[PDB]
């Protein structure tokens, strides 16, 4: 992604950096209560449908990764989610 | 060893012109070729770049 870069004049752009995640300290409970509105991709009846069109496990891959972040909220799932 | 000398403190490293300098604009040695601080390089095949003093190569 950062070969696709395109500078202008206005502001010329150098190779951004991976962020450092915080979340490697505060895990705490974050991830025990919170598992499951990214786990309700796979248990709910209303998505238990697209799995032969699709498949949800880089969909909650990618979520669990950004659940840590946001602090008090099962809200932060339904980006993936949506 | 502990050594005696001039350095510059830790957040700043030495650069050839007598300055010292942050790792940001900190050159890279690859191959012998000074490379500055931000290079994008490449073959046909390999592909580089220098980041903070670093050469990332892939392949």
């Amino acid at each position: 992604a950062n070969s696709w870069a395109l500078s202008s004049g206005e502001q010329w752009c150098e190779r951004a950096s991976p962020p450092s995640s915080s979340c490697n300290i505060s895990s705490g409970e974050m991830q025990k209560g919170l598992w499951e509105q990214c786990q309700l991709l796979k248990s709910t009846s209303v998505f238990a449908r697209c799995h032969p069109l699709v498949d949800p496990e880089p969909f909650v891959a990618l979520c669990e990764k950004t659940l840590c972040e946001c602090a008090g909220g099962l809200e932060c799932a339904c980006p993936a989610l949506l | 060893a502990c050594l005696e000398g001039c350095f510059c403190p830790p957040g700043l490293y030495m650069d050839e012109r007598g300055d010292c300098v942050p790792k940001a604009q900190c050159p890279c040695y690859y191959d012998g070729e000074i490379f500055q601080p931000e290079d994008i390089f490449s073959d046909h095949h390999t592909m580089c770049y220098c980041e903070d003093g670093f050469m990332h190569c892939t392949m």
